[PDB]
RNA sequence: GGGCAGUUUGACUGGGGCGGUCGCCUCCUAAAAGGUAACGGAGGCGCCCAAAGGUCCCCUCAGGCGGGACGGAAAUCCGCCGGAGAGCGCAAGGGUAGAAGGGGGCCUGACUGCGAGGCCUGCAAGCCGAGCAGGGGCGAAAGCCGGGCCUAGUGAACCGGUGGU
RNA sequence: ACCGGAGCGCUGUCUCGGCGAGGGACCCGGUGAAAUUGAACUGGCCGUGAAGAUGCGGCCUACCCGUGGCAGGACGAAAAGA
RNA sequence: GUAAGAGGAGGUAUAGGGAGCGACGCUUGCCCGGUGCCGGAAGGUCAAGGGGAGGGGUGCAAGCCCCGAACCGAAGCCCCGG
RNA sequence: GGCGUGCCUAUUGAAGCAUGAGCCGGCGACUCACGGUCGUGGGCGAGCUUAAGCCGUUGAGGCGGAGGCGUAGGGAAACCGAG
RNA sequence: AGCCAUGGGGGAAUCUGGGCGGACCACCGCCUAAGGCUAAGUACUCCGGGUGACCGAUAGCGCACCAGUACCGUGAGGGAAA
RNA sequence: AACCUGGGGAACUGAAACAUCUCAGUACCCAGAGGAGAGGAAAGAGAAAUCGACUCCCUGAGUAGCGGCGAGCGAAAGGGGA
């Protein structure tokens, strides 16, 4: 057979998978404390009712449903509105 | 003859008066400086369940 | 191989003497809607040879139940359960003169 | 890292806990900082200890 | 003190051994949800900041050409032009000048007792936080504060140290 | 009586084998085992097939059974592979 | 050999035991840095030990139990050289 | 003449040029004790039930409550107690 | 880390003597140590008597029977058939 | 034949490794006693001014503790009976 000098590598190593995503959108009821929206970077600015944390992630403050927005001049919206 | 009680488990757990086993949250001791007193507070009393089957079925004799 | 999720804490406390345990009186809790049942008098010794209590040292009154007046006979009595004594009941403390 | 090390503030007016870290390479002489207590309202804290 | 005893003496792995590796974070591969393997590619973490933390007063870059003692491709200042190529500790991703960046003032919420309800998921551990009440700091106020723009900086338990209840 | 190198004589080691020997082998009678053994009714080619077949396809040689003889194959027997 | 004792040996440093090479002829060179080994009446660290300054629990106390300093305690390893 | 890859074990997968067996007859392998544990068949029911032993029987049972389960939990603990 | 018991060492007292009640101290209890004897109630099956929801010559004891026999090995032991 | 008191006293195995622990103070060696053995009248127990040799059954009870707090090991008191 013979196998002379091979070698070998350095990138047997890869970063655990978070999953990362966005959870409630408009047409369901979130009531008060769940997470919607994960992400990194403003990728979805909070807003009516909405709430953001200690690393971007969207959730609900009321027991409202979800709704979208956009605003060019400012960035991307999330509206979470209930009931009157 | 005679199943033993599991020494340790029935020393470090609990099983409410339900069934359930239902123990204290691990995690607290070489810690505690750079934490919230969130990681405090809540490191406090349990939960679980799943092997609360096994944990039950081992109990036994006083059950306890 | 991981501990048998034995990774939980141990928490009970006094859990290891060496000269045995430490001999303390044991008391007894009773409902005394189970008492609501029988009309009459309750002394330990009475009790025993009913159905509930069994030797339990001694014996305090505790849960719901009714108005009845009689003689309940113990040592302990819930603060709570001697309004309903109160309605209508007596109590005798601590037994031997 | 111990050089950052760890420490422990108490307030005076005996006992009482609130746990932190240090930095003895960085102009750390002593520490007096300004924290709550178990009983009572905020009042002063001591550093001592490992 | 191998004179004799009884045991130890990792696993992965294109047969094994040798070289390489073990965990954590980023980026592809990854096929527009996730998720997705390889001894497949390309890099980073074992720390740092009592101010790089918290609030109020406040400013916007890197550059481009023109113009100038030393400087002179680049020390500085100026004029016009210049929407993120500047910076934001460290790797990169994502993100940001309608601030997270940079300047000052008072401070110390790297708060205490709780946590609605959700992320995540074999368990366990990790992730998010409203509100509540105690008091504290700044703010004329409206109001923000349970450390840091985030994702790395981590170790269940058994044992024992130390101060208290 | 240990491992090479050489040289002489000598010789079936070889060129290359031919006869001869008696004793076994083969036929007559007496006695008469073994390992192995799923069952067999068992030719070949050419493909296939878990990859090397009389048993499968296609397609095959040759009446039925024996005696002496050789040893390619039955992945041959003995070794639950050193 | 746990041991009594046993051999060594009723032998005595031209003798008894342990290791290397192996008649005989020539001959056997440098390195004490690591280590084995020889030796050395200063010393470094350490055992139980000796000792008792100092502390505590408790009884009214007399008292008893426990903790323990300074400093003196070997072999050894470091040490010094062969 | 139409058709037709033996039985098993192991296998992604075997008629196997993988393995086990010449053939026949018998031996031969998931139990038992105690405790747990889900159900299930009944009796009793806030009560349920006796072990050791003793008495009787010659396959005749019965007395025997010591004890265990149950009527209450929460808390590491003192304790509090439908909280 | 008591208490019981003891290998080396030191080393008591006589009823105010004295062990223990789990470091040790106070108290309060309990018992009389360092001499010895003791039936029954429990254990056991070489053996005999009785029972069976135990077996019927591979079952049953290894042995139904001339079995701890033949036969195997120095040997300790193995262990037939019938 | 078996049990029984002491004098000695392993390992496999468990802990899916292996020392502490387990197996086990079991197997086996020894001594010696007997129909029983051994034991046996409290320097006991244990908290109540409670009991009152020893062996045994059952309960207490996997209880209390023990422990690389793992394997696992696992008491007496009291009770009712002999």
């Amino acid at each position: 057979a013979h196998k002379k000098g091979l070698g070998s590598t350095r990138n047997g190593r890869d970063s655990q998978a978070k999953r990362l995503g966005v959870k409630r959108y408009e047409g369901q009821v979130v009531r008060a404390g769940n997470i919607l929206v994960r992400q990194r970077g403003t990728r979805f600015k909070p807003g009516k009712n909405v709430g953001m944390g200690r690393d971007f992630t969207l959730f609900a403050l009321v027991d409202g449903v979800v709704e979208f927005q956009d605003r060019g001049r400012l960035g991307r919206y999330v509206h979470v509105r209930p009931l009157a | 003859p005679k199943m033993k009680t599991h020494k340790g488990a029935k020393k470090r757990v609990k099983i409410t008066a339900s069934g359930k086993v239902v123990a204290m949250k691990t995690g607290k001791r070489h810690l505690n400086w750079q934490k919230s007193g969130k990681e405090i507070r809540q490191k406090g009393r349990k939960f679980v369940l799943a092997k609360p089957e096994a944990e039950r079925i081992k109990l036994l004799l006083p059950y306890e | 191989g991981r501990s048998t999720t034995l990774m939980r804490l141990p928490k009970r406390g006094m859990q290891g003497q060496v000269p045995g345990e430490i001999k303390r009186p044991r008391y007894q809790g009773v409902n005394l809607k189970d008492l609501a049942r029988f009309e009459g008098e309750v002394t330990p010794e009475l009790l025993v040879r009913a159905g509930l209590l069994k030797k339990g040292y001694r014996l305090k009154i505790l849960g719901e139940g009714e108005a009845k007046p009689l003689k309940v006979v113990a040592h302990a009595f819930s603060k709570s359960a001697l309004e309903k004594l109160k309605a209508a009941g007596g109590e005798p403390v601590l037994l031997e003169a | 890292v111990r050089i950052k090390l760890l420490l422990e503030c108490t307030e005076c007016k005996r006992r009482n806990y609130a746990t932190e870290k240090n930095k003895r390479n960085t102009p750390n002489k002593l520490e007096l900082r300004k924290y709550c207590p178990w009983c009572r309202k905020h009042t002063v804290h001591r550093e001592v200890k490992i």
